[PDB]
């Protein structure tokens, strides 16, 4: 059935899936949802957050997605990352 | 650990931004919903020892091999760490709930429980089945109106048995 | 993180509890306090770069020798200035994240800790950047209980250089 | 007294050997007073 | 004389300093006696030793030593004879040092005793032979007696796991009772009175974990319990 | 005692700080709530007598074995009797102590800590005390933030039993 | 360690009565004063770095046998422990404001501290004229209406100035 | 720990042999040149927080993503962190330096290192740009006469340079 | 640990179960030949330090290369060290014989002890052969008629040969 | 081991601190004895033969009865006799390499570190090792420094055994 009552959170469902699918007014994980961007202080290109101002390690652990159990976990041992480069002719000559 | 406003402020800093007005709007109807939160929690601590003790009851009704000899919450010791680890899941959920999200859920609890369990022989998908009774009877309760004003709770209710999802497929 | 909510959360689980109202109450106090600060954060970004490009200039008013001495750790060159606004501006964003968590967490992480191994290291004297929140104490222009929120995380970072 | 706080314990015969040896050094200290009127072409 | 055999150290956490000044929610409560406390604040410190030392799942009636926290009240043992005391107790030789071998009850004693992993392997093979020539009563003074646990503990504070969580992240190192348990894949087997070793998720014919679709009218139902006032 | 103000300074003690913005906020909390926790201490207080007599005697309708039993552990005697009587009025006490207070402090110092080697020795059973303590509950006659408040320091005492 | 609301409960413990209505009427005005006691609070931990300081600077003007080599405070290892002490005491003083009683102030600062000091060689009567000196630069500073409501608050400043000289008095 | 002639002697336990005459003049000539060895050493400490400090703010210069918001030495924690490491290798690189071989550098400081960098998400190879820095900084002013007597000492100058190329490629 | 009585009683509790008649009638079976038991770690006790240092000298005569430079047996430590462990593997077997099991010697003696000799660098087979040593050494003590009477104690014979025989399959 | 290098090292490690002058003075020291403990090194060691046999017969002459009475842990038969002069050659060594290194390093490791433990259980006097040393150390040959290099480590063998 769909989720109807408030009384079946605990009975049925479990919760959406993807945040496409959360409660009317909330994330994914059920906190408020809140816009991701805020004004950024001191754009420039030297000293300031530019495209290849690396992530932050602490961006993860925040979002609760480095824990293996939760959702934004993506595991990348099967993921093209993890795919040697057949460009590297290293590679393809070990291989023939 | 982080709380849900400092999630939103680890996001920005990681891009070296401050916060528009509409990430500060966001989270002024999260204080707005602060009253009802601490209700949800105030209502879980309250009865904490019969979320517990009635979901075991219910857990071993339905699979009486746990508490046969040769069981593994047979022999009272067992059985009195088997009512610990409810409660401990239970605690942490109701961390994780005004936190109001679940990162001290995530890294003092579940980490490394999965692995726990098989070092042990535990049945790591029977306590999956505990957490999932200790769910309903906490969501019946969140939604009971007893002691409470008139007025809506419902995104709450929703989001307190996410927090119950999250830490029965984490131990599977 | 120096929320009111995470240090409730941690002194129930220090003696392994359940959440009473004794932190129920410290979580609640937050909440109270959330409205006037709120609207400090919000017309503190909004007047950014004002307060920003504003005390930058009382630190060179106060210590003319910023701009003239020559060396890597002075605002005497184009990237010198750069770096001062910059770090103008850090002080000032991680205001507005205190006010906005409630309680000074992201002062602590990402600011003071470890602070005074850098302004000894890089040769940057820690009284420039109290005279540059000296501006901001005096001209973010707020009253009531929305500048008592705002000089409270003023006043906590003049502290630690201090 | 040397600095206000960093003193010397010197019996009388001694202390004029302390004096009269600073005072061998203020001799030497007028002789590179004359490194200020060679300021410019020194050794040509 | 027999001295200890040389290990080789490790890159840890606690080798190096954290430049924390004014430390946050993620700072682990010192449990002291020279503090002062009361007689309810003194069962605060008997608690934390207690889940230090044995787990939160030993913390039961037939577990708890009255006579040792009598003494710990009247200011005739430390700290640091109250976790000698509970590691030389009847309850941790019977439930923790009679399901491990000498290896393993090693780096038990290590993480829960000097709040800190083992360096290496080679680590719990250079203590093992502590234990197996003096018994648990020599190994005990040897680990207390050393210049780690003298300098971080002293003799009047509880041991914590020391340096756990970074000061910027939000995910630390595992907590020393869920990365080592009272036993571990060896006694497991049938030594423990087990079977199987693993388990299916539970089947079932009314699925009980539906994922809610985008039409569905739980996802509005948010207002549902009670309409807004005003006009 | 675990109060909500001895709680924020030995938070702010053990890591070596002044009591900032995180502190007050909690002791803030506190004094709101207050109003509401001082009202349900002095309408539990003056209405004592009808819930000590009540509760007692709905342990007796519930448990009647135990006004017939022979034996010390039971209120057969008048001497028992009023032994049963004064436990009630010691656990309705410790209630009004903690809603003065804040937080369940002076119930986890005088009264649940050494509890169940009582009730061990003596042969006290604590669903006895579950039974009075749930009289307490539906008939202290409180509505609204002042039942909230009452109610979570009965079932403080319900949950240490159960 | 005890606030003022414990302080009257373990007095009513010890003689097993309830608290009367005059006794719950003089906790409730504690409470509708605990605004101006936060502002008080507020007020010297916000300026404790300068407070310390500027009473050291004073202190070592007036006494220059402190500083002067063979005293008490020359040699910067020691020096660096006389703003240590100024500072513990100042904190928990500020401790026992929002308390309400020194409970926290005698056990876990003052106990032994005489005995201590004179275990050292510590002039203890010139530790009394710098914790005189915090004092006044304390007393002057919760007297200051900039950004407060004016009212009346002269109650508690005579509370806060008691307290140094609670610690004042116990070191000599 | 060894040092180069604690080094020699673990050689020659091993096969249980006295020492030859070969192998006691090679010692005799680490003798020789000890004093040589002690003016690098001395060199090198004496202006170890320059070393350090130069040598980051080359690297920042020169890969200004570490200082850009969200880079691994963005902020006052993680810029003090990558100042502390340096000075950590340039320690035990000085203390390879007396001994006359690497025990003490693999052992009490590069065990284990590259896994702790992996984890952490530090740049590994860019820890191996700032001790390269480091290498060339202090190989040229151990090349610089002033204080010194004249002469050639271009085979320590090589070894030295080796101890900082061993903690550069045992850090990626 | 457990005896031969006790192991028993732990198998017959996962069934569930009561001892039948034919278990208690085999345990008073061990309590009939209970004195030639302690007849038997009598004489191994009384000689304990014989049967290790008379083992191990003839173990280093058949094996001449534990003792040559760069055996395994060559040093003071490394040969003090060999002596030891043979006195705790003597020591756990008799811990087995008045048990009347061995899981005090498979708990406490042999368990990960085969991997613990592979990481140290031990031949692991030569220790069997030291074991084997030992085994002959103390059942002909066993045998042995000197102040006893004249019985048939074969049986309990072929069971501590089984036990040094479990010790040197345990350690290869 | 005990390098004086190695001896100074532990010391500027365990404060975490780098080789100040208080270092650097100890391993000069180091190096200006150098050049007297290598001559004594080199002198020991081509004279070994002629100090081995000539020590080897001294313990017979002081005890007779090793070359008399049976038992394996006697010098009656020709295996007793080669493993006796086997340990002599192992404590001349282990002299040897203690002065190359500086130091009693290498002779703790080696041959002091369990050495009660080996003479107790195959019943070695410890008496027979210090008439063999007391002839070294009279007759190694040696003057001067020199030898008092080499009778610092004699008399370090002679004070663990005795
Ligand atoms: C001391 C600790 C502490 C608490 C326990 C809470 C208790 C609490 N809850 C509410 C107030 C409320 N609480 C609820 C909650 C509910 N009503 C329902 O019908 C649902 C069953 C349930 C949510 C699941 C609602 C709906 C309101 C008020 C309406 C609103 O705020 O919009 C209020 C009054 C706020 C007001 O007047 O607006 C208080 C004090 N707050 C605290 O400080
Ligand atoms: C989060 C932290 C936090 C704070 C800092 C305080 C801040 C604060 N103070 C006051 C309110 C007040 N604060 C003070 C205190 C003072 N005014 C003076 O003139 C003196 C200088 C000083 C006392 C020595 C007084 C006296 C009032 C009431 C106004 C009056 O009657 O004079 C109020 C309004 C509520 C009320 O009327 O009680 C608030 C929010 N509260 C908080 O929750
Ligand atoms: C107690 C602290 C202590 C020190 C800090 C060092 C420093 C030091 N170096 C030398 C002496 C010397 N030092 C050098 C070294 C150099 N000369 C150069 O031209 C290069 C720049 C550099 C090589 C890298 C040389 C070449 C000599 C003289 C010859 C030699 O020692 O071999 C001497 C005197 C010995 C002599 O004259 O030979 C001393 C004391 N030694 C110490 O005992
Ligand atoms: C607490 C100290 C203590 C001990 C050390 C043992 C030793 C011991 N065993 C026996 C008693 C015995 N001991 C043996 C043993 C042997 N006979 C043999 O021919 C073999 C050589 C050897 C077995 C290996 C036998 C067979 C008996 C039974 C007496 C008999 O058969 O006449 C007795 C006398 C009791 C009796 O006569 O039954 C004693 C003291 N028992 C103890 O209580
Ligand atoms: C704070 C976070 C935290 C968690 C979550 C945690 C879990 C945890 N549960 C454990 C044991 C246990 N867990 C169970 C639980 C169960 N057995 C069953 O059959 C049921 C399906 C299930 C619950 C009803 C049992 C019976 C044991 C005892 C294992 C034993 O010693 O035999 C142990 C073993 C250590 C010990 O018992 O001393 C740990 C570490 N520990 C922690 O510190
Ligand atoms: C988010 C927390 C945070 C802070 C506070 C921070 C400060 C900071 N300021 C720095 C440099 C600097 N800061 C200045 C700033 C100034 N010098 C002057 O003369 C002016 C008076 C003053 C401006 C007010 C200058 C000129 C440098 C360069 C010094 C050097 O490179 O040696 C550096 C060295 C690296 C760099 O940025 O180039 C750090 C780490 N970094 C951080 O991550
Ligand atoms: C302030 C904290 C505190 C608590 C909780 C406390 C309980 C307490 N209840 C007791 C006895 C008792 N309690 C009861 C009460 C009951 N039995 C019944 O049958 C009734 C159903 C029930 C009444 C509701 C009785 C009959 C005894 C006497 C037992 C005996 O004398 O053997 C005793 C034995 C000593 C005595 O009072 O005579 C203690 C210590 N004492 C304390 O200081
Ligand atoms: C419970 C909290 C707590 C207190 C109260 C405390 C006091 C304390 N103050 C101390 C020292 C000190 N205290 C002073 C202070 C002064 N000397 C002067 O002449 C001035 C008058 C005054 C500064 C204004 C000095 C100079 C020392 C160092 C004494 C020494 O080491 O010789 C010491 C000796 C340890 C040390 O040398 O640092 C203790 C234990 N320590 C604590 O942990
Ligand atoms: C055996 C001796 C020893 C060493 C060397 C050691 C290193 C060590 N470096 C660390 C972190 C770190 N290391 C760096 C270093 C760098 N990041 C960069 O971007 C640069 C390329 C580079 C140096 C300039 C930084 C920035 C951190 C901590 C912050 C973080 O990574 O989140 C940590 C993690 C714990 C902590 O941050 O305090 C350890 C344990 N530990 C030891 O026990
Ligand atoms: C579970 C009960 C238990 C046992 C049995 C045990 C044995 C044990 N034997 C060890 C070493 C050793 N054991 C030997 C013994 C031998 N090597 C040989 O060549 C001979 C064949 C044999 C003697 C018969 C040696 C040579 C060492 C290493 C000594 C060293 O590396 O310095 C060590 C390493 C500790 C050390 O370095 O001293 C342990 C832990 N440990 C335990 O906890
Ligand atoms: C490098 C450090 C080191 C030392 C010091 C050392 C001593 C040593 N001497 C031994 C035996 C022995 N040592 C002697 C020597 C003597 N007995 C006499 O009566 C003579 C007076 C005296 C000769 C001077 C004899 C006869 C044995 C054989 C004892 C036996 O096998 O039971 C043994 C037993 C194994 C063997 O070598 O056969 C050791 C381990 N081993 C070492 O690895």
């Amino acid at each position: 059935d769909k989720a109807r009552s408030r009384s079946d959170w605990g009975n049925r469902n479990v919760l959406p899936a993807s945040e496409g699918d959360a409660v009317l007014g909330r994330t994914a994980k059920g906190a408020v949802a809140v816009p991701e961007f805020g004004i950024p202080q001191l754009d420039d290109p030297v000293l300031g957050f530019g495209p290849d101002s690396m992530v932050d390690p602490r961006i993860a652990e925040a979002d609760g997605a480095v824990w293996r159990w939760d959702a934004g976990f993506v595991d990348e041992s099967m993921t093209l990352a993890s795919c040697a480069d057949i460009s590297d002719e290293a590679v393809a000559d070990e291989a023939f | 650990m982080l709380d849900a406003f400092a999630k939103v402020v680890a996001q920005a800093d990681a891009r070296g931004e401050f916060l528009s007005n509409t990430q500060i709007d966001a989270l002024s109807k999260m204080v707005k919903e602060g009253n009802q939160r601490l209700d949800i929690v105030n209502k879980v601590t309250s009865n904490a020892s019969a979320i517990v003790t009635n979901s075991a009851r219910a857990l071993f009704a339905e699979q009486p091999q746990l508490i046969q000899p040769g069981g593994n919450a047979y022999t009272s010791r067992r059985m009195a760490a088997c009512l610990r680890d409810m409660e401990i899941v239970l605690r942490y959920v109701s961390y994780a709930m005004i936190a109001g999200d679940s990162s001290v859920l995530d890294d003092r609890c579940l980490n490394g429980l999965r692995e726990t369990y098989q070092a042990l022989g535990t049945p790591g998908s029977s306590v999956a089945v505990a957490i999932q009774k200790m769910k309903d009877a906490s969501v019946a309760l969140a939604n009971d109106t007893t002691g409470t004003p008139i007025g809506d709770c419902s995104s709450l209710v929703a989001e307190l048995a996410g927090y119950f999802d999250r830490a029965a497929v984490s131990v599977v | 993180m120096k929320t009111p909510i995470t240090e409730a959360i941690a002194t129930a689980d220090n003696q392994g509890r359940f959440l009473s109202n004794t932190e129920l109450q410290a979580v609640n106090g937050r909440y109270q306090r959330a409205t006037a600060s709120l609207t400090a954060a919000k017309a503190l970004t909004g007047s950014a770069q004002r307060l920003i490009t504003g005390a930058a200039q009382a630190v060179y008013n106060k210590f003319p020798y910023t701009t003239q001495m020559p060396g890597p750790a002075y605002a005497s060159s184009a990237i010198g200035k750069a770096k001062c606004a910059r770090d103008i501006g850090y002080y000032l964003r991680m205001v507005t994240y205190c006010l906005v968590v409630g309680g000074t967490g992201p002062m602590d992480e990402y600011l003071v800790a470890g602070l005074e191994e850098i302004n000894r290291s890089f040769d940057l004297s820690p009284s420039w950047y109290i005279e540059a929140l000296q501006y901001i104490k005096n001209s973010h222009g707020l009253s009531g209980q929305v500048a008592n929120e705002a000089n409270a995380y003023i006043d906590y970072a003049i502290n630690t250089l201090s | 007294e040397i600095v206000p706080g960093s003193y010397m314990y010197l019996s009388p015969a001694e202390a004029a050997e302390y004096r009269a040896q600073q005072a061998a050094v203020s001799q030497v200290s007028a002789a590179f007073s004359a490194d200020v009127q060679s300021k410019m072409a020194q050794v040509s | 004389s027999i001295p200890i055999l040389k290990y080789s150290l490790s890159t840890q956490n606690q080798r190096v300093e954290s430049f924390e000044v004014n430390p946050g929610d993620e700072q682990y409560r010192i449990y002291s006696t020279d503090s002062l406390p009361s007689s309810s604040e003194v069962d605060q410190i008997i608690w934390a030793a207690y889940r230090q030392i044995f787990s939160e799942h030993q913390i039961l009636k037939s577990t708890k030593q009255p006579f040792l926290e009598s003494q710990l009240r009247f200011n005739q043992i430390s700290i640091k004879d109250f976790i000698k005391g509970l590691v030389l107790s009847a309850p941790f030789r019977d439930l923790n040092y009679n399901v491990n071998n000498n290896y393993r009850f090693v780096e038990i004693c290590v993480q829960r005793v000097l709040g800190r992993d083992i360096y290496n392997e080679r680590e719990k093979i250079a203590w093992s032979i502590i234990i197996a020539t003096q018994g648990l009563e020599g190994f005990i003074d040897t680990l207390l007696n050393t210049q780690e646990y003298l300098s971080n503990f002293g003799d009047s504070i509880v041991p914590f796991q020391r340096r756990r969580i970074i000061p910027q992240r939000s995910k630390g190192e595992m907590p020393f009772n869920l990365k080592t348990p009272r036993y571990g894949i060896e006694f497991r087997s049938k030594l423990a009175a087990t079977q199987f070793s693993w388990a299916s998720p539970i089947r079932r014919f009314r699925p009980q974990e539906q994922q809610p679709k985008a039409g569905d009218p739980a996802l509005f139902l948010n207002m549902v319990q009670e309409m807004g006032p005003g006009l």
